[PDB]
RNA sequence: GAAGCUGGUCAAACUUGGUCAUUUAGAGGAAGUAAAAGUCGUAACAAGGUUUCCGUAGGUGAACCUGCGGAAGGAUCAU
RNA sequence: AGGAUAGUGGCCUACCAUGGUUUCAACGGGUAACGGGGAAUAAGGGUUCGAUUCCGGAGAGGGAGCCUGAGAAACGGCUACCACAUCCAAGGAAGGCAGCAGGCGCGCAAAUUACCCAAUCCCGACACGGGGAGGUAGUGACAAUAAAUAACGAUACAGGUUGUAAUUGGAAUGAGUACAAUGUAAAUACCUUAACGAGGAACAAUUGGAGGGCAAGUCUGGUGCCAGCAGCCGCGGUAAUUCCAGCUCCAAAAGCGUAUAUUAAAGUUGUUGCAGUUAAAAAGCUCGUAGUUGAACCUUGGGCUUGGCUGGCCGGUCCUGGACCCAGCCGAGCCUUUCCUUCUGGCCAGGACUUUUACUUUGAAAAAAUUAGAGUGUUCAAAGCAGGCCUUUGCUCGAAUAUAUUAGCAUGGAAUAAUAGAAUAGGACGUUAUGGUUCUAUUUUGUUGGUUUCUAGGACCAUCGUAAUGAUUAAUAGGGACGGUCGGGGGUAUCAGUAUUCAGUUGUCAGAGGUGAAAUUCUUGGAUUUACUGAAGACUAACUACUGCGAAAGCAUUUACCAAGGACGUUUUCAUUAAUCAAGAACGAAAGUUAGGGGAUCGAAGAUGAUCAGAUACCGUCGUAGUCUUAACCAUAAACUAUGCCGACUAGGGAUCGGUUGUUGUUCUUUUAUUGACGCAAUCGGCACCUUACGAGAAAUCAAAGUCUUUGGGUUCUGGGGGGAGUAUGGUCGCAAGGCUGAAACUUAAAGGAAUUGACGGAAG
RNA sequence: GGGUAAACGGCGGGAGUAACUAUGACUCUCUUAAGGUAGCCAAAUGCCUCGUCAUCUAAUUAGUGACGCGCAUGAAUGGAU
């Protein structure tokens, strides 16, 4: 595992077994359908929306409730960003790297982290065009990548 | 997983490995390179005709001490000058100066055999005349 | 990472049978795994075998009976043709007695004796014995 | 309708030049190996009598010595 | 577009575009390279060879150009040049053996300047001529087949009824020679066969060996570390089992030895099938493209009928044949919500549609010779493709069959492995759904031809109706988010600490320093020592550990800021985005290089006092680069765990660090909780450790160095006896030092690993 | 009395020695402030000298490449490129 390190950890969520909404839920397909699209107006993305649902509202899995995934419903709505999010994420962490690399030139090691998060970048944007997510044209540059993730 | 691949499409891979790694085994590198066509003193042929320029007597290796009576002889085909060893119990006194040698190999392909020194062939002839026939006084020397 | 499943059920399954165990648990489970199993569970090398269902591709557990000597996989999986099927048992059968080279062929997976019987060749997949 | 003539075309061959490739000479220089154990010492193997070795850099008849940083393949698996 | 060609084609020309090939290796170079059928060796897989009896290509000393002709860029045709070379009366003329034979040369290396068209076939106007094509003989130990060199008696003895060891016989025969006949075109030879042809049956078997490997002498003479032998280990210095000989013996034998190459042996090239901790060999460490490899999931089960073949039961027996019966093994065909294209004539023949592969079955194809193999008494055999029959004015088995294997072709199967589809529906069905826009036409009303609506077929366009209308899990793969953390992870500033040295003040007074002992050195001009004060640079003691962090190199005073990170927790999110990676990149201790700044301390070089035989060494005192820092270079270390990375499994135990989750006769907040510490349990991740050896290993040892002859989870790199040598040369990087890449000649029988006994040690007890 | 050579400057002689000879790695001996280091050379610096060897020519006191006990080469009186 971990494949930008030798970390070897295991840790992440467990699903439950069953696959339909637990008796004392009581909110319907529908209501979930525009909490989701409230909190995706306000900016959240798809994972925050989720962490809101199930802290809050009781909400354990968007799709066992609604039948769709939180993407998948914003996608149907309009309110699918043009940068998928993990990739956002990855570009705005980049960029974050690049503007302190420039005021400490001697930082070796976040010279090292940025080719690992390039790296990370290009891999995902690689696998974001194939599935035409992305335009076949869709290049990461360095330069021009603070306008992405303004 | 052995550290080689595996792969059902992998034969490029396991065809170009084995071809270089086999340069180094030696008998496989001097066949391709053509070391023998290039610088043996035979040129790959089993034996060798040449002109006995003079008789000497070199000294063997320890712990033997003996003197091993060989000739300095130059190649007819090339005019490279080797030391042939002349076998046998009183065949030195069949070889004269100018004489015409039929040479070969100890049999250790290319090595010195034994305790002779810096030696890798052997008279065969001499004048025509097969050295073995000359030792048992089956034939003479013609002169 | 995990290249081959099949190879991992039937290592799991050595190393048990190996300690002397008679079971042995078995993840993840495949369509191949289980008809893998059948035919060593048809010649007796090992008892019933279970699926347990996680809503994942799943865990078996399978019982052993001690008769099982090895099994094992051949990878890659070559084509094999039926001219081609004596040089594989000569290879990894320990006699021309007992034991089964399991093939994949497109009338299923079956044993090297089935193959021959109903004239069918595919890929290797792996041997019991 | 012959010799011959004009212009083309294919173009051998030669001369010069370049380049590639293969052999080969050479004052002198610097090595390696074999032979014998010739001269000088004793660097290594024991804590080999300054533990040894690695990288690097100087020095020195020669092995070698010294600095800096490593290793134990240490002469300590330990207070 | 033309020209040219027999014709296609940048084949050539004109004009016009800027294309074409390539790490899946283009282009260039080498080949002691014609390709293939095939050959050698071979358990399998392979390795090596193929100039050479057949097929294809190319050439006729080297090029080039042509004539004739259906066909040639022909060479036993021509023209020219180049190189060789012949005759000449000096004016000229004539050449092409890589055809047959032959000569020279070259070399280790290869035959007669013979007979013939009789056979096999070819050519011609052809029943007739010609053929160094071809056949026949000569030479021929290239290879291959069969196969003599003696057999049998009697005595005499030895011997356990018969095997020999000797001296005594009579038989047998072909090697050879030959009448003759056969053979043949004519001969030779073979095959037959009169007469001749064997006792030392001299009609005489050789080649290598006799220490081991390796079968067979401790016999005799000679030499004396000489001569020589000896593939290797070794033998030989006066009783040599090894040399030179005699005897005897061994092995193979018309053959045996030697040299070189090659194959097996070699699992020492390893796909099957090697090795990489220490024997050779895991890149210093990460990133990364090609390449290789990649979690799971989609028609399963059930029922009925039926065909065939195996065993028998039946038995049905002259080993053999049938339903019934049992099981077993294959094929089917229907039904289960049901894939299996669709229409016309009416399973075969005539139309319309069709996700792409890989794989595997079957078929056809892969020339003959060769290989394997069936038949067949060439006297046997190697071979050959003949042959066999009661003896034939003819009858008659044959000349099989397999294998080829990549590519292509046809075909069945749908596992395994890919590939495509309906997500802004631009989706599917409506066979006769409702209209609309078009396009083509057989057929007329037959007296022939015009006229555009019905018509049929597309092909589209809209509406409507059908439908269960259409999105696989979320992998103890990955990525991302989030929540409390946790680190001696990094950078930039900043704040300590004593110490060292140097200086200033002070105090006394004779030494101080340094060593095994001294000396160099500093000292009444006050050294060393003492207190206070100050300045410089380094460095971060103790705490500090079988503890932490980092990709590695490395990282240890405080605080602030900057941007990272692992693990843990998660009923968050995305859904294969991944693993390892040629090429290509980032970082990379120390030393070293360039330029500034700093230069306390140590300290290469250097200088010096000792020691010593000598020490320009160890030891002592000084000391320059350097040590520190900023900008750049360098890219190497025993850069080590001498142990690649990812994944799974196999055994017990106690500690420990980080996170999380449950709980105390415990201390403390504060008086208690929601305090913190500690204690007890679980768990995930780490750094490690202890025991055992199921297991591994040559062992040392190893929880991986195991799950490896019971050999296959994925993938990268490296090694192939020791030296020469990480050398030479070329390239490339570097300012240089040097780095990376990297041979060969030659030389050598060991070098080496781990362990055992001993000996030794200026090691311990 | 101490420091200072990118201050002026300076930077040694004599014998023996290796299973032929030659040389002298080595040793002895006198002696300095230190005894010429890295380099370079019959050089624009070498007398002997037209040094010796090689190359260039038919022939070279010239040229170039080597050699070096160098009358009297040599390191910011800068050395070698
Ligand atoms: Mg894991
Ligand atoms: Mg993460
Ligand atoms: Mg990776
Ligand atoms: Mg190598
Ligand atoms: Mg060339
Ligand atoms: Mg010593
Ligand atoms: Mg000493
Ligand atoms: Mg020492
Ligand atoms: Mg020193
Ligand atoms: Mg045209
Ligand atoms: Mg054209
Ligand atoms: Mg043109
Ligand atoms: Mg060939
Ligand atoms: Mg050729
Ligand atoms: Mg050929
Ligand atoms: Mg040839
Ligand atoms: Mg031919
Ligand atoms: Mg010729
Ligand atoms: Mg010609
Ligand atoms: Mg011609
Ligand atoms: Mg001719
Ligand atoms: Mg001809
Ligand atoms: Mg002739
Ligand atoms: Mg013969
Ligand atoms: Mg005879
Ligand atoms: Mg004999
Ligand atoms: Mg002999
Ligand atoms: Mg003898
Ligand atoms: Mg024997
Ligand atoms: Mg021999
Ligand atoms: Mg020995
Ligand atoms: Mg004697
Ligand atoms: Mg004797
Ligand atoms: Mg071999
Ligand atoms: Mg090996
Ligand atoms: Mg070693
Ligand atoms: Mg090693
Ligand atoms: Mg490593
Ligand atoms: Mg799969
Ligand atoms: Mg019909
Ligand atoms: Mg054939
Ligand atoms: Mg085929
Ligand atoms: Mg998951
Ligand atoms: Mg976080
Ligand atoms: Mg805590
Ligand atoms: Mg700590
Ligand atoms: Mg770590
Ligand atoms: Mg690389
Ligand atoms: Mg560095
Ligand atoms: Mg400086
Ligand atoms: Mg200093
Ligand atoms: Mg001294
Ligand atoms: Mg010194
Ligand atoms: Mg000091
Ligand atoms: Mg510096
Ligand atoms: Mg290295
Ligand atoms: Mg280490
Ligand atoms: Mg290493
Ligand atoms: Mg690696
Ligand atoms: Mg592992
Ligand atoms: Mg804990
Ligand atoms: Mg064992
Ligand atoms: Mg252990
Ligand atoms: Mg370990
Ligand atoms: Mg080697
Ligand atoms: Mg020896
Ligand atoms: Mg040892
Ligand atoms: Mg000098
Ligand atoms: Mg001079
Ligand atoms: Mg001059
Ligand atoms: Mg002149
Ligand atoms: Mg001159
Ligand atoms: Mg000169
Ligand atoms: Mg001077
Ligand atoms: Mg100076
Ligand atoms: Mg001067």
């Amino acid at each position: 595992g971990r494949m930008h390190s030798s970390g070897k950890g295991i840790s992440s969520s467990a699903l439950p077994y069953s696959r339909n909404a637990p008796s004392w839920f009581k909110l319907s397909s529908d209501d979930v359908v525009e909490q989701i699209i409230k909190y995706a107006r306000k900016g959240l993305t798809p994972s925050q929306i989720g962490v809101i649902l199930r802290d809050a509202h009781g909400v354990s899995q968007a799709k066992v409730v609604t039948g769709n995934k939180i993407l998948r419903i914003l996608k149907s709505n309009g309110l699918a960003p043009e940068i998928p999010e993990d990739l956002y994420y990855l570009i705005k962490k980049a960029v974050s790297v690049r503007k302190h690399l420039e005021k400490n030139r001697k930082d070796k090691d976040s010279k090292f982290r940025l080719i690992l998060i390039e790296s990370r970048i290009h891999r995902l944007a690689r696998y974001y065009r194939t599935v035409a997510v992305l335009p076949p044209n869709w290049k990461y540059e360095s330069a021009t990548a603070s306008a992405l993730v303004a | 997983g052995k550290g080689k691949p595996r792969g059902l499409n992998s034969a490029r891979k396991l065809r170009v490995h084995r071809r270089n790694n086999r340069w180094a085994d030696q008998a496989y590198k001097a066949r391709l390179l053509g070391t023998a066509f290039k610088s043996s003193p035979f040129g790959g042929s089993s034996h060798a005709k040449g002109i006995v320029l003079e008789k000497i007597g070199i000294e063997s290796k320890q712990p033997n001490s003996a003197i091993r009576k060989c000739v300095r002889v130059q190649l007819i085909k090339n005019g490279k000058k080797v030391t042939a060893f002349v076998p046998n119990d009183g065949c030195l006194n069949f070889v004269d100066e100018n004489d015409e040698v039929l040479l070969a190999g100890f049999g250790r392909r290319g090595k010195a055999k034994g305790d002779i020194p810096g030696v890798r062939f052997k008279v065969v002839k001499v004048s025509g005349v097969s050295l073995l026939a000359l030792w048992k006084e089956k034939k003479e020397k013609p002169r | 990472t995990r290249t081959s499943v099949l190879a991992d059920a039937l290592n799991a399954i050595n190393n048990a049978e190996k300690t002397g165990k008679r079971q042995v648990l078995i993840r993840p489970s495949s369509k191949v795994i289980i008809k893998f199993l059948t035919v060593m569970q048809k010649h007796g090398y090992i008892g019933e075998f279970e699926y347990i269902d996680d809503h994942r591709s799943g865990k078996i557990v399978v019982q052993l009976n001690g008769r099982l000597n090895k099994c094992g996989v051949i990878q890659p999986r070559f084509n094999v043709k039926i001219n081609d099927i004596e040089r594989w048992t000569d290879n990894l059968l320990p006699a021309r007695q007992f034991g089964y080279v399991i093939l994949t062929t497109s009338a299923g997976i079956m044993d090297h004796e089935e193959a021959r019987r109903k004239h069918v060749s595919g890929k290797i997949l792996g041997f019991v014995y």
